[PDB]
């Protein structure tokens, strides 16, 4: 038997894997380092590139490099050792026998899709792949149709609505707040605690405390006042050289600028109004449905909370007697790979696949002919 | 392109009630003599196909969502259901059936009342543990 492998690349974390697991094997962060002083003479018995951990490890010696920008992919040059680690180190496969599928964002660029079909039959010789919109593939691991999608990673934010297993591209919203934006914020109001973290190395401690103690509160304004009361709101965190802090309001804090990007100087309306907006930018005989069908991707979407916020802030933007429904599974970090790892695993989807006889006879513009 | 399934052939070629279970991956059929029973351990495609006057078919599509179902069982179900809907121009319906909160239409399909089973077919998704 022949093995798909699936490959969702984010602006954060790369999640890879093969068809038929239930969560991604190799998961790591989306980065390229590159020494910081080069030259033809500089550094010859030695890597003129690293990715994911052993990147950030060295990174005391490299220049780090994001090549996804808010879910787009913005350094082919990049993207290739990505692909080439992802391949090489994390799933030590020949790629030459793998048939691949890839996630794009909504709203990707046509020339976007066919570099990405060039590549992977050019330069890495798969015998085929496939590229699929990573806010549908988490609308069928729910196991729906129709929904609206709130995907939320580390670079960008989009509200998808989906009806009858199609994106609504005119609907589509794309917020570039996520989670980079709460992690630097949380290291900005730690300073106002006393807290000192601005570099790029103290960046990924905050990340972690982030992920552990942060949440979204029901109602701000109660929120902030309960936490001048008492101090039943406040916890305690470990350093890594064995301090420990105390950490306070600032656990919903942080997660609030997703509801009020003016915390962070943004201008732009909060995740809330940007599901009405695109919910109602839909032809109203379907509302109901998206409405009663709010789905929740990605990491961003953890904080414990999230769901009642949001299910309490649409109940006010819509109609007196809409039904609405927030639907946030346990495993929505991965719902996208999970999506696709079912999808390639179909008895149905041995003839979606591109083949590369069929690049070689068509070039990369065969991506779009679906 | 479109997508061709054995099961897709046979799909809405006449008036009547088509019933197939999310098998390991594939669109399996149900026996004919076994409509309406359930698993609640698995999940169901549906496809019902009415005789309209101006000698059109018309067409439902229902995928049912038994409580005890795999995510690759649910998750399959809902894409086979846009890629039947798909191989009929897209003239389908799509519903979504939740055990214990099907639609009325769709109840009414089974006349001598629709019944649940303990049960189903095993899951082919490979559990992924997280690192020791
Ligand atoms: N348990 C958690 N609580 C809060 N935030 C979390 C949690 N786990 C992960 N995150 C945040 O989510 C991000 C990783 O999420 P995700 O993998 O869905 O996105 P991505 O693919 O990297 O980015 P994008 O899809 O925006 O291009 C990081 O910002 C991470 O800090
Ligand atoms: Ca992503
Ligand atoms: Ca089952």
């Amino acid at each position: 038997e022949t093995t798909a492998l699936v490959c969702d690349n984010g602006s954060g974390l790369v999640k890879a894997g093969f068809a038929g697991d239930d969560a991604p094997r190799a998961v790591f962060p989306s980065i390229v380092g590159r020494p910081r002083h080069q030259g033809v003479m500089v550094g010859m018995g030695q890597k003129d590139s690293y990715v994911g951990d052993e990147a950030q490890s060295k990174r005391g010696i490299l220049t780090l490099k994001y090549p996804i920008e808010h879910g787009i992919i913005t350094n082919w040059d990049d993207m290739e050792k990505i692909w080439h680690h992802t391949f090489y180190n994390e799933l030590r496969v020949a790629p030459e026998e793998h048939p691949t599928l890839l996630t794009e964002a909504p709203l990707n660029p046509k020339a976007n899709r066919e570099k990405m079909t060039q590549i992977m039959f050019e330069t890495f010789n798969v015998p085929a792949m496939y590229v699929a919109i990573q806010a549908v593939l988490s609308l069928y691991a729910s196991g729906r149709t129709t929904g609206i999608v709130l995907d939320s990673g580390d670079g960008v934010t989009h509200n998808v609505p989906i009806y009858e297993g199609y994106a609504l591209p005119h609907a589509i919203m794309r917020l570039d707040l996520a989670g980079r934006d709460l992690t630097d914020y949380l290291m900005k109001i730690l300073t106002e605690r006393g807290y000192s973290f601005v570099t790029t190395a103290e960046r990924e401690i905050v990340r972690d405390i982030k992920e552990k103690l942060c949440y979204v509160a029901l109602d701000f304004e109660n929120e902030m006042a309960t936490a001048a009361s008492s101090s039943s709101l406040e916890k305690s965190y470990e350093l890594p050289d064995g301090q420990v802090i105390t950490i306070g309001n600032e656990r919903f804090r942080c997660p609030e600028t997703l509801f009020q990007p003016s915390f962070i100087g943004m201008e732009s309306a909060g995740i809330h109004e940007t599901t009405y907006n695109s919910i109602m930018k839909c032809d109203i005989d379907i509302r109901k449905d998206l409405y009663a069908n709010n789905v929740m991707s990605g990491g961003t979407t953890m904080y414990p909370g999230i769901a009642d916020r949001m299910q309490k802030e649409i109940t006010a933007l819509a109609p007196s007697t809409m039904k609405i429904k927030i639907i946030a599974p346990p495993e929505r970090k991965y719902s996208v790979w999970i999506g696709g790892s079912i999808l390639a695993s179909l008895s149905t989807f041995q003839q979606m696949w591109i083949t590369k006889q069929e690049y070689d006879e068509a070039g990369p513009s065969i991506v779009h002919r679906k | 392109s479109v997508v061709e399934h054995p099961e897709f052939l046979k799909a809405g070629k006449e008036p009547g009630l088509q019933i197939w279970r999310v098998e390991k991956f594939d669109l399996v059929p149900v026996p004919t003599n076994l409509y309406g029973d359930f698993f609640t351990g698995d999940a169901y495609v549906i496809l019902k196909t009415v005789q309209l006057r101006n000698g059109n078919l018309q067409y439902d599509l229902h995928y049912w969502l038994g409580n005890e179902c795999s995510q690759d069982e649910s998750g399959a179900a809902a894409i086979f259901t846009v890629q039947l809907d798909d191989y009929l121009n897209g003239r389908a319906v799509q519903h979504r059936e939740v055990q214990g909160f099907e639609s009325a239409t769709f109840l009414g399909y089974f006349k001598s009342g629709l019944k649940y089973k303990k049960g189903g077919v095993a899951s082919k998704l490979r559990k992924v543990a997280e690192q020791t």
